């Protein structure tokens, strides 16, 4: 069988039809994430009127959720996104997740990983199914119907890459939560920033910061005191001291 | 439409491609350096940029090569404008998860759809860019991508950089140095390459 053909003849996508898309050690890890997260903070912030620098201390993890224009046919650009100041407020050894949709973002995301100094190391792929509505979704220079999103892991200083999900109503942004479960699953260090996050997407353990939040906590004497001695170098995924 | 398979055994450094003539779809499937590989700058100077006036590059990339394959893709005078995903799968439906240095299990592989000039005619939008397709043997990429390029660009030529026997297809020519021989129909390649290599050796120039 081709699910290419299948796809062609009757509008159900090849994805539909993956199957299937310890449990005790699972649970446990789970379990020391919890444990060792910070209590949610956020802040409502004009990302293009702030200054950056002001997010204090150097994070570990940054996930970065620019709004582009592609998600709804203020929408960020690429060229607005590049002249973010990331390296600024990253950790010397740290880690960026970053959506870059179906587009150019696919080149101009790894332009910006490299121009704020990380290295592209996993490229996820958000793949979203049509089982309740299959059928055709274009974009003038597209070869093909765009049904996935990308997600760019980037690495600076010395689970599988795939979430299956339904295609969201039309007018919902909102990104998998599942990109979560994979980044605090890698245990990289618990300062965690989410730029251009939302009220939905606040989180414990994260820093969420973004245009339209409605309330803010954050306050950076008391953030870094989360990870003030002897808890400076925990990972995410351990006992605290 | 249809022609029947056409083939050169060849070192792709060496063959002077521009015998070939232009083709609507170009796909390759290099040997990046991460039988036989070629260096970064061996692909760099392939001569990919004579093979099409307008049309569509098929690239596949793996680690490293997602960024080198883009490099080569803009070299030759192509814009990358779409990414197919395979997400490769058993017989059962389920994925499959396969490097050291990596804390993720990868599930697919990535093919990189870059254009050169206007192609006009081209049905675009036909296909979605995920494939879904079993894994055979290593290396082996999917019979599915030749359909979809097939109703893309219905009954124009096509060529296929580093393929094997199991890669020759109607209205194709491949190249590639597993491959067992030279079988060539086409009568205007068949006249320049008789011209250019009567003796059929393709040597080191
Ligand atoms: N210099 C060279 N010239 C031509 N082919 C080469 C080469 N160096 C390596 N190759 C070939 O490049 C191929 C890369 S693997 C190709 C896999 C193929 N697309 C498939 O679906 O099976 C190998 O067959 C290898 O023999
Ligand atoms: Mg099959």
């Amino acid at each position: 069988n081709d699910y290419c053909q299948h796809f062609v003849d009757t509008g159900h996508r090849p994805q539909n039809f993956i199957r299937d898309v310890l449990r005790e050690l699972i649970r446990l890890k789970d379990e020391l994430i919890a444990k060792s997260n910070t209590p949610p903070m956020y802040l409502q912030a004009d990302i293009e009127a702030f200054d950056i620098r002001e997010l204090t201390p150097k994070f570990d993890v940054i996930l970065l959720e620019p709004p582009l224009e592609e998600y709804y046919r203020k929408c960020w650009t690429w060229d607005d996104i590049m002249k973010l100041e990331i390296d600024e407020i990253a950790a010397p050894r740290s880690f960026i997740f970053l959506w870059c949709g179906s587009g150019e973002g696919l080149d101009l995301g790894r332009v910006c990983l490299r121009k704020w100094g990380y290295r592209r190391c996993e490229d996820i792929c958000w793949i979203k199914t049509n089982k309740n509505n299959p059928g055709k979704t274009l974009d003038p220079k597209a070869v093909f119907q765009r049904t996935k999103e990308h997600c760019l892991m980037g690495i600076k200083g010395t689970d599988i890459d795939l979430i299956i999900t339904e295609e969201p109503e039309i007018g919902n942004i909102e990104k998998p939560v599942e990109i979560f479960h994979i980044i605090e699953h890698f245990c990289l260090g618990r300062r965690r920033l989410h730029l251009f996050g939302r009220d939905s997407t606040i989180r414990p353990g994260w820093l969420t910061v973004g245009p339209t939040l409605t309330n803010s906590n954050y306050n950076a004497e008391t953030y870094a005191s989360y990870f003030s001695a002897p808890n400076s170098y925990l990972t995410g995924c351990t006992e605290e001291i | 439409r249809l022609f029947p398979p056409q083939w050169i055994c060849c070192d792709i450094r060496y063959l002077d491609v521009s015998i070939l003539g232009k083709f609507a779809v170009v796909m390759a499937d290099p040997p990046w350096d991460i039988y036989g590989t070629l260096t970064d700058d061996e692909m760099r100077r392939l001569n990919i940029p004579v093979l099409q006036d307008d049309g569509f590059l098929f690239l596949w990339v793996t680690g490293r090569a997602m960024e080198l394959g883009r490099e080569c893709l803009n070299l030759w005078g192509y814009e990358r404008v779409d990414e197919i995903i395979w997400v490769k799968t058993n017989q059962l439906q389920r994925i499959i998860r396969t490097r050291t240095g990596h804390w993720l299990n990868h599930g697919k592989e990535h093919c990189l759809v870059g254009v050169k000039g206007n192609p006009q005619g081209f049905n675009q939008g036909l296909d979605c860019d995920v494939i879904v397709a079993e894994v055979r043997s290593t290396s082996h990429k999917p019979d599915e991508i030749y359909g979809m390029i097939e109703r893309l660009s219905p009954g124009t030529r096509k060529i296929e950089l580093f393929g094997r026997p199991h890669n020759v297809q109607p209205n194709w020519i491949t190249l590639g140095n597993q491959l067992d021989g030279i079988h060539l129909l086409d009568p205007d390649v068949v006249a320049r390459f008789k011209q250019k290599y009567p003796d059929g050796i393709i040597s080191k120039p």
